[PDB]
């Protein structure tokens, strides 16, 4: 009924069993999107995470690292936020969803709803209820909102307006939420994309954390020639492919995310999550000094 | 000519540094590469060396086919 009369609107989007997808083009009011999925089902958000990642080895920590985030997210009742599901770290997050859905049940859930576009994946079946087979996709995540509307060849479309959806929820109040009316948001960094989104968090003012091979190595080395001779420390081959304007493309945005140290946290080297975590969300919280009094 | 490299590295029992040199990001892998090494590896009794070879995306199920078992 309401999803047939949905697909008018947006000029379908049925289940994939072998959970629930929609498809949208471009332009959607975020604040619809909020409230269709709230609308249908669903439940309201204590707190949300986000991460940016392509393919990347997992090491004998990070895997640690991240079920521990993920476990944390189940404690408290969560969304996380992935890009598609080109496998590497985003298929380790899934595989870690399911393996403790299944160990656990009982009360509560977790949902992966991950962003991603269009035109990257492959021919699928449109509607009912279309089955899927096996640029590429992840069984685990339970929903996947598509964007990107037209386009075949278009890389990353869809990158800019997850972003804006990541804005809009902080904006959302709601009364006695326990962080006075103010849900928190936290990004979690793995490699040049993942750089493009930390400058676009932090102009939303959305506090980020890295860990202690990327952009995210670099940062934490930080801790003109600056820039250059961590660029160069940090990635042999990286810096090559860009080009010499590329190199001050991104000596501006290293010196965006510098900008403002408050709001930026670090990792360092069991609950190191958790504490880096709260203590992310503990600056913003004193930065307004409306929580001081 | 990374394969080479890791077969020397292979012979001598050495694990900390092989990780480090042959194992980082810039470079790929799959378990079509690492087949015939991940073989010698078994049959010489290095075992940290398979754990390093399981870690890093290769599909042990996949790898045993019938001959492997039979030789």
């Amino acid at each position: 009924d309401l999803a047939n009369f949905i697909q008018e609107n947006f000029k379908a989007f049925g289940d994939i069993q072998f959970g629930k997808y929609i498809r949208l083009s471009c332009d959607t009011d975020s604040e619809t999107l909020y409230d269709l999925m709230t609308q249908h089902w669903h439940l309201k958000t204590p707190n949300l995470v986000i991460s940016v990642t392509k393919n990347f080895a997992l090491k004998p920590r990070m895997r640690k690292i991240f079920s521990r985030l993920i476990y944390i997210a189940q404690s408290k009742g969560a969304w996380i936020f992935t890009g598609g599901t080109h496998y590497g770290l985003m298929k380790y997050i899934g595989e870690v969803v399911r393996d403790n859905t299944i160990s656990r049940s009982s009360e509560e859930n977790v949902v992966a709803i991950g962003i991603a576009a269009w035109g990257m994946i492959s021919n699928r079946e449109t509607l009912y209820l279309a089955h899927y087979i096996m640029y590429c996709l992840d069984n685990n995540h339970t929903h996947l909102l598509l964007v990107d509307n037209g386009t075949h060849g278009h890389p990353t479309i869809e990158a800019k307006v997850r972003t804006q959806l990541e804005k809009y929820i902080s904006e959302r109040v709601i009364p006695e939420s326990n962080y006075g009316g103010k849900i928190p948001i936290v990004c979690f960094a793995q490699g040049k994309e993942t750089l493009k989104s930390i400058n676009v968090a932090i102009k939303s003012k959305i506090p980020c954390v890295v860990v202690e091979g990327r952009i995210a190595d670099v940062i934490a080395s930080l801790v003109s020639s600056c820039v250059k001779e961590s660029l160069l420390r940090f990635l042999p081959r990286t810096i090559s492919r860009l080009s010499e304007e590329e190199t001050e493309s991104w000596i501006k945005w290293i010196k965006e995310v510098l900008e403002s140290p408050h709001l930026l946290t670090v990792i360092k080297i069991d609950e190191i999550v958790s504490n880096a975590i709260s203590f992310a969300l503990y600056k913003a919280f004193s930065t307004n000094e409306h929580d001081r009094d | 000519n990374w394969n080479g490299q890791l077969k020397l590295l292979l012979e001598w029992n050495q694990l900390d540094l092989a990780s480090d040199e042959i194992f980082t990001n810039d470079r790929n892998w799959e378990s079509a590469d690492l087949q015939d090494v991940m073989f010698t590896a078994l049959v010489k009794d290095r075992p940290k060396f398979v754990r390093l070879f399981l870690e890093n995306g290769l599909n042990l199920r996949k790898f045993l086919t019938t001959e492997v078992l039979r030789e």
